[PDB]
RNA sequence: AUUUUACCAAUUAAGAAGAAUAUUAUAAUAAUGGGUGUCUUAUAUUUUAAAUAAAUAUUUAAAUUCCGUGUAGUAAAUUUAUUAUUUGUAUUAUUUAUAUAAUAGGUGUAUUAUAUUUAAAUUUUAAAUUUGUUGUUUUAUAUUUAGAUACAUAUUUAUAGAUUAAUAUAUUUAAAUAAUAUUUUAAAAUUUAUUGAACUGUAAUGUUACAGUUGUAUGUACCAAAUAAAUAUAGUAAGAUUAUUUUAGUUGA
RNA sequence: AUAGGGCAAGUCCUACUCUCCUUUACAAAGAGAACAUUAUAUGUAAUUGUAUGUUUGAUUGGGGCAAUACUAUAUUUAUUUAUA
């Protein structure tokens, strides 16, 4: 109810029973008595350590601006980022360095974590952005179909005179005032919305979603998310020796799959992805916080047999990571690859929005060393990449005596000499004299 | 229409009207420790005479506040019992006025009994001590003892410091800025604004003992002291300033909605007790024998029950058909084998 | 007064309300004439005649 | 309506996707011929000839003197009225700036910038601003 | 509700007729300039989109574009200077708002610039084109990519030759042609021959 | 519907008018119109100041740069163009004239 | 539009018949009850309950000989400040109380004098300093301040005047 | 708001101070003629 | 580019009104918002829950996804109580 | 011997599969008119025609014109495709029934005005209509239910003028590129296609023939007929329109 | 008997309009005759019908504007215009 009105406080007598239970009620010792779930602060989840522990050398407390280490201890062999890291704007100016874990749950190595990804502190307004185009986009929107007046199926002729009989003027009563009648303006699938997002705004919000597990500790890095067998047995097993609570109630895990550090891959691993099937909730996701730049063929109703919400009709896959699953899912569980993926994805966008007095610095330091160009040797890829740079590379040698050769094209763009025909009214290429141009068909 | 206020007019309820309860010290300190490291009276009368006296030192008519402040020193040692509160501010009060006459014996005799005073007693109000140990530095500076006030002035700092909430004194007035629903006028509830110096009189109090001591450093011609005293200060007043930061909710007009009040004036936690009490560090203390759902190591220290049985996982489909049942036949076995021993 | 001046070339400038329930008595009228009067036409049942 | 009734039991019609109306349909060509917006963004005002728009006969009007070219802007309630036609458009977006009397470049060109229209190679750059292409050598149409 | 604001949904309806009324839903006496009205953008007309040269050079402080090369609305695309809203034909046309000298030569080709930025760009040291262009020469130019050959280029219009392309205060790129006689004494000199003046495989092999 | 307001008194209840001290609707127009008068007035004391080329109107601006546009690119003294959209002429001699 | 549904359906059951039993009559009925008690409460109760106070006053006054009339003149003559329904009272249940009060009305005992203005004392014109000490306007202020304050009851600080106003010289410490 | 105050002081003044006006016969007010003072038969004493 | 609505979310299908949007998913014709609402007066059941808009990652026999209520199925055993312990669907006395 | 005044009171917990191979949308793979209790006989069982149609189309320009009724190959057989009882109750969401009934043996008064018990006082519909604001006008027995749509908000990749009738000119400051919607009930309606002469009205000798730009007052108990389809300038008819405890300007210009 | 149970209605005079009638004019049918080209048509179609729709808002008027500026000269003038 309201709490200004009467009927929040009508009741008076009733609501509890005099006599208590014999079983747990207990009385207030006083203030050195500890209650259950009492806090001074309005934790609507009241958690502990104990019902959700989370995976970060420390506790985040306000003192550490994150629970993960600050500097690339020597007990450890630390692994430096794929890409260089630059403080972008909303970075938390701060060394990540986070510890990577095997499948026996025992800590191997230590790995930087780039700040831009997990190191964007997190803004409400973003990520209340994102929860709100995930929930809008995930309903049903092929269930949202109602009758209409036109579709009552009523005889279309006026059921009686207007004074002649005795009651209200109604003709063709397939209108809304009658149960069996509809409305005017129902709700339609192809009259719902379906909301464009942005690449921008989706990539933003991820990464503030990714700092905020990072900074609650649900982070955990985890070299290698492979099962000796495809079963869901393996699969029970493994999450049991890593401590991971896959059931309806004990927090959730999700899985950003990829790869591991030397073999980074965008498919999830067969053996994993099959056994990974089980009720509980235990979510896989894709290793990518990008989407697709989302269009709209039908931004006006030029297709009336399209029954499909209105908007986007590229809306994001469910695998993708997204605020919701990662608020949902206790812990979150990220391989090296799926690190490598993230950096390799973002790390032009992330060059593009560093200012211009800090772009020309770039080359000076190295952040923009090109393996095109020969400056250094060809970076680390994931193997689909991998295969189609070698397929490129095979393939380089047929555009060798072809005009159309896409690596070498215009070669003769300098020696050849251009006349101006102005009886055929066109301008056309000359090498020794022979006209090289195409009068382009029609 | 506009309001001329030619008659009798009733003020205003407001949240900063809140009764605010003075901060006091712990039970289990000693302010003895920290320095070593009823009958029925007309108190609505000397209530009066005491708040003429406080108008004649404010006047500089010392000599008439410590007359005034000699009768109401008498009425409250006869009327409240010893080592009280009122007792000890009055005496504080008194040395004041005798300090300001040029009695620096008597003024430094009588703060030297009030000091013993809050000793003894037991939860002292932090403001009052504070207010003691400033007057205190002031009388040894009168005297000529400069260290000795400097030294008194960083010990009513380090107490403040140990034994103050920066932020419980805006705790009631920093969501004030989210009331204001107008835009083009009347905006300035969008900005209201209350000062701590006025709502938190140890602040004052405080602030008013470093400047002292920042300007006996200068006098003495000290440079660090000076500084790290300064550098207090500005700390002080930082947490102040942060404990009262917020930001803007709804900037323009908005109609209606005026239940959404509650929300707006609520035990809002200020910064300082978020990030004391943050759910991690302040750990919420579960136990199991009231709950459902425990951790899997911790499976048997659940509500006990008569005596129970598990059926499945609860899958929905179950009761669909034989073939959706079909395909789930082994997953409480697998379960169980997750969650064994 | 008139009900609507502004649309008295409409309704007469009477409430159509008032109209309503006129015209619902005077057609109950005409109808119970009009079948009499087919009665009487037809030889003292419409239908059958 | 309740299930368990003849008008849902059978199916009367069914319903598509309602079409939409033509996005300048409320920039008239009365006014694009009448008037012209000029001023600042904020400031800008709709003006029209100023004189006397009627004919007379052969003989009465000689003195072009009088008659002189100028333009002098509308009234403010009939340019409200047609800003208001023009911002009928989307009405739930109050950041959208009322329509152009005159399409623009940057208007004429959003729509070409679109990613569908991105890959549309034909009606990109002002495709039918720009004057026609030279037909070919040889053109028969039969 | 029109005359009253807004009221609860509650009720307090009689009063509001107007509000229904709008629910459910002088240029005579003005003459008309022209046929297709004031500035009406009939076909083949040159309406160039602003290029303000403030603009253009801030983008090469900045950096985005190198004044090494000559600038082409092919660079500032794909420098991002422009976005491609603002790329209809003919173009852009290069204005002098706000800028009064120009510190280094500077090579551009536009399909329009104002004396101002012309003298400008001149002074400087640099040099200025007025490379006006079709429909297909905007777009091949725009996307090099699509076209391995060069397509035959069709000149521009009568429209454009008298105003831009055969211009010598434009600095139009067909004044020397039109300048140029041969063409006009024998078939055979009709077109004249002009000239420039005077691997890219990604993968290397590793040395140690 | 009539605006109700909260009262603080019987006065407001038996007050018909919320604003007594306020000119009823005549004599509020009377005064808007005899001060917008005498602004009016107090803007024209002094003359009519001839603005130069381009401080004129949107609508003038640019038909007057036009007319001039041959004289602005050959610059000798001695060359107005007797446009007609320009400011009419105010009939006695002004300080700006 | 919003009505009292919930809260009146509670009292229903305070009528009969057919309010009672139909829910529709029942509101309404209650409605209307409301809204006529609140409007008799803010317009006429008030007047009522004072009228028959005002009758009850003025019927002791005639058993005593005098009258409403009279009663209150005299009442405000003498500065009495006894609210109508306090003389009712009065009246009710001491009657003895209430002929004295008509008994002071009617003798010819001078009503009290009207209040005093602020005085300035001598001591405010007496130029301080003539050419360690207090001012004697502050002194006669702490000195009558003093006497309300032994004056306002019993207290056990003691009836000396003098001992008090030299209060400060007990804390003083002599050097 | 200063313009429109002094003219609704200005109109208040005007329509407050000349309550009644001399009559037209001994005096046209709009041909700017007055009326002086008559003290012939008047007294000293406070009457 | 435009925030998506947050009135489309799923978390209320509102009864149709005056005030609405093209977008707003309002309760179908012929229905209600709360389906334990019969009646105004009507109560909450109390351990009954019909789960809706999402299949139930656990379902109970006493509540209800998308059938109506037996008692034969929804209450196989009146004297056993069915609850959810440790992630389980655990049945007591 | 005889006998207990008159009047006044109230709705709630539901006994049992008397609710599911259910209701709606959803499958882009079938298809010569489905017809069981059917069950020879084919002079007697034939529907075809270059057109906006069970095939349904990604933008604001210019442009005919007395309210501009309006936008092109995007890939060339390229995956926007008219789908479909189960190899998941197909999947996903959504919706859902009024069969059923001890309820109390007397709180207020007893010569008449209306709930709150100290006696009194107060009290005697609501909504719309009526702008000459009513005493005009219309609706409401009651219980429960059904019943009506203008997106209250734009975080780094990012870049946005004008102006002439026209040529032309362009000294010279912004910006969150987004579109799809727009109460509800009701017009004497008109339009398309079709049937009716068992009533009635004629001709023929009960039956036959003639029918809605129409046959002979009427043409099957409302003749501007009947049946089927439709949401016309619903506008310059009218009615209805779901969310109390509120927080700022003018009351006849 | 009163209220309820549809009712600004009745007569009378004036004014305007509708229906209706008619023809020599207006629009407009359909149909047809005739004509051009060589028993079926195409292209025009001034007759007729008048079935049908109209047939008392005239500011789509009147006035005022009248090359020969500027400095200057001469003539004439219905008693101060006129012309170069
Ligand atoms: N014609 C246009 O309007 C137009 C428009 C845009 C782009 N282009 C490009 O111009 C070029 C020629 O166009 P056109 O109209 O003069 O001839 P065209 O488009 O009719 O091509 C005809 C033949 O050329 C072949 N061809 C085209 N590109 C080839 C390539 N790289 N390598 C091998 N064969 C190729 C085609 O397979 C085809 O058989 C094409 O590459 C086209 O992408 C042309």
């Amino acid at each position: 109810s309201s709490i200004f009105s009467p009927r929040y406080d009508w009741r008076t007598s009733g609501v509890h029973d005099i006599a208590p239970r014999d079983e747990g009620d207990f009385l207030y010792q006083g203030p050195q008595h500890v209650l259950p779930g009492a806090h001074p602060l309005p934790l609507h989840h009241p958690h502990n350590t104990i019902t959700r522990p989370v995976i970060s050398p420390y506790i985040p407390s306000p003192q550490r601006s994150h629970p993960y280490f600050t500097a690339p201890l020597p007990e450890l062999p630390h692994f430096s980022t794929t890409k260089p890291i630059v403080y972008t704007y909303g970075t938390m100016k701060e060394r990540i360095i986070a510890p990577v874990f095997n499948l026996k749950n025992e800590v191997i190595y230590t790995r930087e974590l780039d700040p831009f990804i997990f190191g964007m502190y997190p803004e409400v307004e973003e990520l209340s952005k994102n929860l709100t185009y995930w929930m809008v986009r995930c309903q049903n929107f092929a269930s949202k179909w109602d009758y209409e007046t036109r579709e009552i199926w009523r005889k279309a002729k006026k059921n009686w005179p207007n004074t002649g009989m005795g009651m209200p003027r109604v003709g063709n009563r397939k209108n809304h005032l009658y149960t069996w009648g509809g409305r005017t303006k129902p709700s339609k699938p192809w009259n719902m919305l379906m909301p464009t997002m942005d690449v921008k705004t989706w990539s933003k919000s991820n990464r503030m979603m990714l700092t905020l597990k990072m900074l609650q500790g649900r982070l955990q890095v985890v070299d290698r998310l492979t099962l000796e067998e495809p079963t869901q047995e393996c699969y029970l097993e493994l999450c049991r020796n890593m401590s991971w609570d896959v059931r309806h109630t004990g927090g959730g895990v999700l899985f950003m799959d990829g790869g591991s550090r030397i073999t980074p891959s965008s498919e999830f691993d067969r053996a994993f992805f099959f056994g990974s099937f089980f009720n509980g909730r235990n979510k896989i996701v894709r290793p990518t916080v990008l989407c697709d730049e989302q269009y709209d063929y039908n931004k006006t109703a030029a297709k009336q047999r399209m029954k499909g919400p209105k908007g986007a009709k590229n809306p994001i896959p469910i695998n993708r990571f997204n605020a919701y699953d990662a608020m949902k899912h206790d812990r979150l569980v990220i391989t090296e690859g799926a690190l490598m993926q993230l950096e390799d994805e973002l790390y032009e966008h992330k060059l593009q929005i560093l200012p211009p007095h800090i772009r020309n610095q770039l080359p000076e330091y190295g952040y923009l060393d090109s393996e095109a160009l020969g400056d250094c040797v060809p970076s680390l890829k994931t193997i689909q990449m991998e295969a189609a740079a070698r397929t490129e590379e095979a393939e380089s040698d047929m555009y060798k005596s072809f005009i159309d050769n896409p690596y070498n094209p215009w070669k003769d763009n300098m020696d050849a000499s251009y006349a101006v025909d102005g009886a055929d009214g066109t301008v056309q290429k000359f090498v020794d004299g022979k006209k090289v141009s195409w009068s382009m068909l029609s | 229409v506009t309001r001329l206020y030619t008659s009798y007019y009733t003020g205003v309820l407001y949240p900063n009207q809140l009764v605010q309860p003075k901060q006091r010290l712990p039970a289990d300190v000693s302010v003895s420790a920290i320095l070593q490291k009823r009958p029925y009276v007309p108190l609505g009368e000397v209530a009066k005479l005491e708040l003429q006296g406080d108008y004649y030192m404010e006047g500089g008519m010392f000599q008439e506040a410590l007359e005034h402040y000699g009768v109401v020193a008498k009425a409250y040692n006869y009327a409240y019992p010893e080592n009280h509160a009122q007792r000890i501010g009055i005496r504080i009060k008194l040395s004041a006025a005798f300090r300001q006459t040029g009695r620096l014996e008597s003024s430094l005799a009588n703060i030297e009994e009030v000091l013993r005073m809050l000793d003894a007693s037991t939860r002292p109000s932090l403001e009052l001590i504070c207010e003691a140990l400033l007057e205190l530095g002031i009388t040894r500076e009168a005297l000529g003892m400069k260290r000795e006030a400097t030294e008194a002035y960083e010990e009513a700092l380090e107490v403040v410091n140990s034994f103050h909430n920066w932020g419980e004194s805006h705790r009631m007035l920093r969501l004030l800025p989210r009331l204001g629903r107008r835009f083009n006028y009347n905006f300035e509830e969008k900005f209201v604004y209350f000062s701590p110096f006025d709502y938190d009189r140890t602040f004052a109090l405080v602030d008013q003992c470093l400047e002292r001591a920042e300007t006996i450093f200068n006098e003495i011609g000290d440079v660090e002291g000076a500084i790290r005293v300064l550098q207090q200060r500005k700390e002080m007043i930082d947490k102040k300033f942060f404990n009262m930061r917020d930001f803007a909710g709804r900037i323009h007009t908005m109609r209606g909605h005026w239940k959404r009040r509650a929300q707006h004036l609520t035990n809002a936690p200020t910064p300082d007790e978020l990030l004391r009490y943050s759910p991690t560090i302040h750990q919420v203390h579960r136990d199991f024998k009231y709950e459902l759902t425990a951790p899997i190591g911790r499976e048997k220290e659940v509500m006990p029950g008569v005596n129970r049985l598990v059926l499945d996982m609860g899958n929905p489909y179950r009761r669909r058909g034989r073939l959706s049942n079909k395909m789930l036949k082994d997953a409480d076995h697998k379960f169980a084998n997750y969650v064994r021993q | 007064p008139l009900f609507h001046p502004q649309t008295t070339g409409v309704h007469g400038g009477v409430p159509p309300r008032q109209q309503q329930r006129v015209m619902d008595a005077i057609t109950w009228k005409a109808v119970c004439f009009r079948r009499g009067l087919l009665a009487r036409r037809k030889g003292g049942r419409a239908k059958f005649g | 309506p309740k299930m368990g009734c003849e008008e849902i039991t059978r199916k009367a019609r069914r319903v598509q996707l309602q079409p939409t109306e033509y996005l300048a349909q409320h920039r008239m060509q009365v006014w694009q011929l009448r008037f012209k917006e000029m001023g600042p963004p904020f400031s800008r005002v709709w003006v029209a000839l100023g004189g006397k728009m009627r004919r007379r006969r052969v003989g009465r009007q000689v003195d072009v003197k009088d008659m002189r070219y100028y333009w002098r802007p509308i009234e403010p309630q009939y340019q409200r009225l047609y800003m208001s036609r023009l911002r009928i458009r989307d009405h739930s977006n109050k950041l959208r700036q009322p329509m152009r009397l005159r399409a623009t470049n940057a208007d004429i060109g959003s729509g070409s910038s679109s990613i569908e229209w991105e890959r549309a190679s034909n009606r990109k750059y002002g495709a039918m601003l720009a004057p026609p292409k030279r037909q070919d050598f040889e053109f028969r149409v039969v | 509700m029109i005359k009253m604001g807004w009221m609860k949904i509650g009720g307090s309806w009689k009063y509001s007729r107007g509000y229904n009324d709008r629910r459910r839903v002088r240029f005579m006496l003005a003459p008309r300039v022209s046929a297709g009205g004031p500035r009406n953008r009939y076909e083949g007309k040159l309406v160039f989109s602003p290029l303000r040269l403030s603009k253009l050079l801030w983008a090469i402080d900045t950096g985005r574009i190198n004044p090494n090369e000559v600038i082409t609305l092919y660079h500032l695309r794909q420098a991002n200077v422009v976005g491609e809203r603002e790329i209809v034909w003919p173009g852009f046309v290069l204005i002098s708002n706000g800028v009064r000298r120009v510190p280094y030569p500077i090579h551009i080709e536009l399909q329009n610039a104002s004396a101002e930025s012309i003298r400008l760009i001149e002074e400087a040291g640099g040099s200025f084109t007025c490379v006006y262009m079709t429909h297909e020469g905007l777009y091949q130019e725009l996307h090099p990519e699509e076209y391995p050959i060069f397509m035959d280029q069709e000149l521009p219009e009568r429209r454009g030759l008298e105003s831009l392309a055969t211009n010598p205060s434009k600095r139009g790129w067909l004044t020397r042609w039109y300048e140029d006689s041969s063409k006009y004494a024998h078939p055979a000199a009709g077109r004249r021959y002009s000239h420039y003046l005077k691997t890219l495989l990604p993968w290397h092999s590793y040395n140690t | 519907l009539v605006k109700r307001h909260k009262i603080t008194n019987n006065q407001m209840l038996l007050m018909r008018r919320r604003e007594p001290y306020k000119p009823t609707m005549k004599d509020r127009q009377e005064i808007a119109d005899r001060a917008k008068l005498e602004e009016f007035e107090r803007k024209n004391a002094d003359g009519l100041m001839f603005v130069p080329e381009k401080a004129l109107p949107p609508w003038q601006k640019s038909l007057a740069h036009n007319a001039k546009a041959l004289g602005s690119r050959i610059n000798f003294r001695g060359f107005r163009v007797r446009v007609a959209d320009g400011q009419d002429e105010p009939g006695f001699p002004t300080p700006f004239r | 539009h919003y009505r009292a549904k919930l809260e009146l359906d509670r009292i229903r059951s305070m009528l009969r018949g057919r309010a009672r039993l139909e829910r529709k009559v029942g509101l309404k009925r209650l409605f209307f009850l409301m809204r006529t008690q609140t409007r008799y409460r803010v317009e006429q109760q008030a007047h009522w309950e004072r009228a028959i106070v005002r009758k009850n006053v003025d019927s002791a006054a005639r058993e005593h000989g005098t009258g409403w009339q009279h009663l209150r003149n005299e009442l405000g003559r003498q500065n009495v400040m006894l609210l109508p329904r306090s003389q009712q009272l009065l009246a009710q249940y001491e009657p003895l109380a209430f002929r004295a009060v008509v008994e002071l009305c009617a003798s010819r005992i001078p009503p009290p004098p009207p209040p005093v203005v602020a005085s300035v004392p001598e001591e405010s014109y007496t130029l301080w300093p003539p050419a360690s000490l207090s001012h004697p306007a502050a002194r006669v202020e702490l000195r009558c301040g003093v006497e309300r304050v032994l004056r306002r009851g019993p207290s056990g600080l003691g009836n000396n005047v003098n001992e008090l106003i030299d209060a400060w010289k007990e804390f003083d410490v002599s050097p | 708001a200063a313009a429109a105050a002094a003219a609704a002081a200005a109109a208040a003044a005007a329509a407050a101070a000349a309550a009644a006006a001399a009559a037209a016969a001994a005096a046209a007010a709009a041909a700017a003629a007055a009326a002086a003072a008559a003290a012939a038969a008047a007294a000293a004493a406070a009457a | 580019p435009r925030p998506a609505p947050r009135f489309a979310m799923g978390h209320m299908l509102p009864h149709r009104s005056n005030v609405g949007s093209q977008f707003l998913h309002t309760q179908r014709h012929g229905s209600r918002s709360t389906w334990y609402k019969k009646h105004y007066f009507s109560l909450r059941p109390f351990a009954i829950q019909r789960h809706h808009g999402t299949t139930p990652r656990i379902l109970l026999d006493r509540s209800l996804w998308k059938s109506l209520w037996i008692t034969k199925l929804q209450l196989p055993d009146i004297n056993r109580w069915e609850r959810v312990v440790n992630s389980r669907r655990v049945t007591e006395d």
